[PDB]
RNA sequence: GAUGAGUAGGAGGGCGCGGCGGUCGCUGCAAAACCUUGGGCGCGAGCCUGGGCGGAGCGGCCGUCGGUGCAGAUCUUGGUG
RNA sequence: AUUGUGGAAGGCAGCGCGCGCCUCCGGCGUGCUUCGGCAUCUGCGCGCUCCGGACGCUGGCCUGUGGGCUCCCCAUUCGA
RNA sequence: AAUUGUCGGGAGGGAAGCGGAUGGGGGCCGGCGAUGCGCCCCGGUCGGUGUGGAACGGCGAGCCGGUCCGCCGAUCG
């Protein structure tokens, strides 16, 4: 009754159903593994958004506590900057070209993160007219990310979609969300060096408004050097 | 065939009396194939009708609307004359669709061209019906 | 523009299949070109290299 | 069961309540009481031969989970309204703005007997919305719709008289303000000096 | 037939690239070349010149080849050679070689019709 | 021996995209609702 | 996923000319060449085609070969302003 | 204002209505709480949405003085 | 082909030609642009489960099939 199916099919058919049988179970893995997650990183991320209030108010308190002693209260120094390459490729002296690369700051106006010690702020000083940097808030951090934010997967550029890319590259060190990337960013944790490394540089866009002067130093009101806290409201126009 | 077949399109994929190319070897380049039992006539191993000892042949058959259906016989390879297993019907489309598929799908004969072979069918089909009467639609709508 | 040798291109040079036209290598080929992607395994990936070298490059053992 | 929504929105996809607020009102403890503390599980909801085979494969498209949403209207035309008409042979009439129609367009009346303008649909983007209004308390145009200006030249006598029944209430409305019929029955114009972005409606 | 092409064709260039000073002189020959000069201003890109056909200039790959019929050509000297078109009579057209006989053109065009072949060139030669 | 047998995401600016930073933030759902009963009470207050 | 400047120079993939070994064709119901404000294809070298002229040969494809590609040389011969 | 590239997937994510009652802009049970609240209970089924790249409707026109054009001549602004 | 006459179109305030962008006037193009499809009945035409023969096939002695002809039944396509 009917052709008799060959053995070479029912070989075929029978290894079928045990992948498809694998594969499933993954999907039912993989979503009880992803519900948790949600939980996990869902607790995390309220817990990072209370830190950072409890600082800036802990930062307030502090300087009056010490206005009402009559001394002083000096503030913590910036742990990370981010920098931006105002000029071009052209003409460049060989150190400036070999620290820029250092940098990946490889097209102008290109961005990146740098956390902040002798060794990297002498670096700094020695592409002072080539670059602008300051000190970036939660916000600068947060739109940089979450606009402009690219993961370098396997040397390629991926843009962060899903936290599963974060998760990809940086699970290891505990960071499986872009708020855990954030977190890890702004306050400089252990792990800064491998979660700033696997962001691509950010590809920011001319300024709206426009600069000043990029020949001269932001002191002398121009736009190169150290502008401090005045490097977010450039983030603002360029991002 | 009476080699491998994956060894006889290594060596006729370059060259062979049924190749036909058009337009040169850059991005014009336009290649068809044109043996019998070919039924897209596409110059791959898949539709090659010389590098497959099971192969599927729909054309014309003689008068009267007739369709042929050949497969090639597998133990016949080295017999020329008697490696087509011809098969002429003359009946309703619907039944030669499934006589279609119970030869080429069916038994395992060639499963991967079933979809090729049924819209063989269906064009040689269209054709004859055509060449009876005449075209009477220009079939340019949607 | 942007700083980087060759728009950051690979300058290296090697050998993606076989010189030859030995149709039974082009078959090997096509046979360990499937062993290498579906297994994974180093000895495949090794054995599907050393069937693109050139004569001198696939020296004789005696 | 319930009669109004558990849930309001602060924005658009935003719920007034959390999740854990949503579980009291929800009422998903007092449910797993009845099922023996447990949540109640069920189950998943449970031809012709072709005459021709194509030789090339169909392509279907994909999915798009967009859906057209209907029609918007503007905030400055309200029922009554006097509306000015900016294209086609009608352009520069002043109307009276009677609804909206399922398909997004306005539902307009001159009225007929005034300036010539029977009931016609008009598109929102070629008219601009006065702050005159004349009430349309008294006008029935429950009748009307889309397919009353569908086509299928001598107009019908039944459309004439509906016109009319439409009109007669509406010419009492508008008696009563003074100097009201002149204006319906003039068209409106651009004069020397008169500058459309300054101009009040 | 109906063709299978759904793309629209985006021509990024619809002017020939004509060789620089083929104007002036009547031996030098429209057809492309390549300016060698070491002052050449059309070699060095003077804006207000002439210009060279690059690799930019790239038809989309689904649309390249594409007749206005939307459909592809494939030149047809007999009959035999135009049923190799039978299963893709909504990708290319046919047309007849110009050196065919006005007799076997007649053939061709009749057998066309039966397949549902495109002919691009159907009425040529029969006056 | 062989292993069983195996398009980009356009990317939007969460940042506008309200769905888009909820998968990526679900706790931004949060601070958005706190953030708008807070204003409410503040304007209502006043 | 990244990326695109290039003289001298190197290399790759292609276009075109004339034979040879094969293969698939066209042609007095009109081949080659030539002409055209006909149309189309290719980034391009070029290719395909309508019409005309002409009146007897010609082309595609694979391989292989060469006295194989011109705007210049106060270039050669011929012709013409 | 510019733009729809893709044509295999109803996936991912966030919610709603049912599976328990009430007087229904809300109310009714544990745990935690800064007493405002809370991803603490928040599972299944069927749906919705800013959710793995545009869909829908209407008209005009279809041998016309129409439409299209890479072809020809010419004009004009910019370049040269 | 250079070059020349003629007829026709057009342009021209001390060069002309050329790149790019439109416009005016020409010339050219019906694969330059469709008219089908689905479901109904009227008629016409052409073929239809189970058993008989003819020439064969797929899988490997034996199972599993289609094509063509004829005869019944079935009465649709
Ligand atoms: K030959
Ligand atoms: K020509
Ligand atoms: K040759
Ligand atoms: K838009
Ligand atoms: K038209
Ligand atoms: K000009
Ligand atoms: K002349
Ligand atoms: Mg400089
Ligand atoms: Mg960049
Ligand atoms: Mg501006
Ligand atoms: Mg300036
Ligand atoms: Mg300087
Ligand atoms: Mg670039
Ligand atoms: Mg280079
Ligand atoms: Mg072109
Ligand atoms: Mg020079
Ligand atoms: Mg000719
Ligand atoms: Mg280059
Ligand atoms: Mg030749
Ligand atoms: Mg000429
Ligand atoms: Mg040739
Ligand atoms: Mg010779
Ligand atoms: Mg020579
Ligand atoms: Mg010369
Ligand atoms: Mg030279
Ligand atoms: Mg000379
Ligand atoms: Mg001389
Ligand atoms: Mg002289
Ligand atoms: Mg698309
Ligand atoms: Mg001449």
């Amino acid at each position: 009754g009917g052709v008799v199916v060959p053995e070479s099919v029912l070989k075929k058919q029978k290894r079928n159903e045990e992948w498809a049988l694998v594969k499933k179970q993954e999907l039912a893995v993989a979503k009880k593994k992803s519900v948790e997650n949600r939980k996990l990183i869902y607790n995390r991320a309220k817990q990072y958004a209370k830190e950072y209030s409890e600082q800036e108010k802990e930062l307030i308190r502090l300087k009056r506590e010490a206005r009402l002693k009559g001394g002083f209260y000096v503030d913590p120094e910036a742990k990370l900057l981010f920098i931006i390459r105002i000029r071009g490729i052209n003409a460049m002296p060989p150190q400036t070209k070999k620290i820029l690369q250092l940098l990946r700051l490889r097209q102008i106006f290109n961005g990146v993160f740098l956390k902040v010690n002798k060794a990297t702020v002498n670096m700094l000083h020695r592409v002072e007219p080539y670059v602008t940097y300051g000190y970036p808030n939660l916000k600068s951090i947060k739109e940089l990310i979450y606009k402009r934010g690219y993961g370098k997967v396997d040397k390629q550029r991926i843009a962060l979609t899903d936290n599963a890319v974060v998760e990809q590259v940086l699970g290891k060190h505990g960071i499986i969300c872009i708020e855990d990337l954030v977190h890890e960013i702004i306050t400089v944790g252990p792990h800064f060096k491998e979660a700033n490394n696997f962001l691509w540089p950010f590809q920011l866009k001319a300024p709206l408004g426009g600069l000043k002067k990029k020949r001269n130093h932001y002191v002398e009101g121009g736009d190169a050097g150290n502008r401090e806290n005045f490097i977010n409201e450039l983030i603002r126009r360029m991002n | 065939t009476t080699v491998p077949g994956q060894l006889v399109w290594e060596i006729v994929k370059k060259n062979n009396s049924f190749l036909v190319k058009e337009f040169g070897n850059g991005t014009a380049g336009v290649v068809f194939s044109k043996e019998p039992n070919n039924l897209y006539n596409l110059h791959s191993y898949k539709h090659s009708g010389l590098a497959n000892k099971k192969t599927v042949t729909i054309q014309p058959d003689g008068k009267d609307k007739s369709v042929l259906l050949a497969t090639s016989k597998t133990k016949k390879q080295n017999k020329p004359s008697r490696l087509l297993n011809k098969s002429v019907m003359k009946k309703e489309f619907s039944r030669m669709a499934k006589a279609v598929t119970n030869q080429v799908g069916d038994n395992y004969y060639r499963p991967d061209l079933k979809k090729a072979a049924l819209a063989r069918l269906s064009a040689v089909h269209r054709s004859l019906k055509v060449t009876k009467s005449g075209a009477k639609k220009r079939n340019r709508q949607a | 523009g942007i700083d980087l040798v060759a728009g950051g291109k690979s300058k290296k040079t090697k050998r993606t299949a076989p010189k030859s036209d030995d149709v039974y290598l082009k078959l090997l080929v096509k046979l360990y070109r499937f062993l290498a992607r579906r297994t994974g395994s180093k000895f495949n990936a090794v054995i599907l290299k050393r069937l693109f070298m050139s004569k001198i490059n696939k020296p004789p053992l005696s | 069961a319930k009669k109004t929504i558990r849930n309001p929105e602060l924005i658009r996809g935003v719920g007034k309540f959390s999740r854990s607020k949503m579980y009291h009102k929800k009422g998903l403890w007092a449910i797993k009481k009845k099922n023996g503390g447990k949540l109640p599980l069920h189950e998943k909801k449970p031809v012709k031969p072709p005459k021709f085979y194509p030789a090339d494969d169909v392509k279907k498209p994909l999915v798009n989970k967009h859906k057209p949403k209907p029609t918007k209207l503007r905030a400055s035309i309200t029922p009554g309204t006097v509306l000015i008409i900016l294209a086609g042979r009608f352009k520069g009439k002043r109307v009276v703005f009677l609804k909206q129609l399922t398909s997004g367009l306005l539902l307009v009346t001159g009225p007929f007997k005034l300036n010539g303008v029977p009931l016609r649909r008009v598109n929102q983007a070629y008219v601009i919305g006065t702050s005159t209004k004349v009430d349309v308390s008294g006008v029935n145009v429950e009748k009307i719709d889309d397919k009353y200006f569908a086509k299928q030249n001598v107009l019908p006598q039944e459309k004439k008289d509906e016109q009319k029944t439409v009109d007669s209430a509406l010419l009492k409305a508008i008696e009563g303000i003074p100097e009201l019929k002149a204006y319906l029955s003039a068209r409106f114009s651009l004069k020397s000096g008169m500058k459309p972005h300054e101009l009040v409606f | 037939a109906v063709p299978l092409l759904n793309k629209k064709v985006v021509k990024k260039r619809v002017k020939r690239f004509i060789r620089p000073q083929s104007d002036r002189r009547i031996t030098v020959k429209e057809s492309w070349r390549r300016p060698k000069g070491i002052d050449s201003r059309v070699r060095r890109k003077f804006k207000g010149c002439v210009l060279m056909p690059n690799i930019g200039y790239g038809s989309d790959k689904k649309t390249r080849h594409y007749l206005p019929n939307g459909f592809k050509k494939f030149v047809v000297h007999n009959a035999s050679e135009l049923e190799i078109l039978m299963m893709h009579n909504r990708t290319y057209c046919a047309e007849i070689a110009h050196n065919v006989s006005t007799r076997k053109r007649k053939e061709i065009v009749e057998r066309a019709a039966q397949l549902d072949v495109v002919i691009t060139n159907k009425l040529a030669r029969l006056h | 021996v062989v292993r069983p047998i195996k398009r980009a995401t356009l990317k939007k600016n969460p940042l506008k995209n309200l769905n888009v930073l909820l998968k990526l933030n679900p706790y931004a759902k949060t601070a958005r609702r706190m953030s708008l009963l807070a204003e409410a009470q503040r304007v209502k207050a006043k």
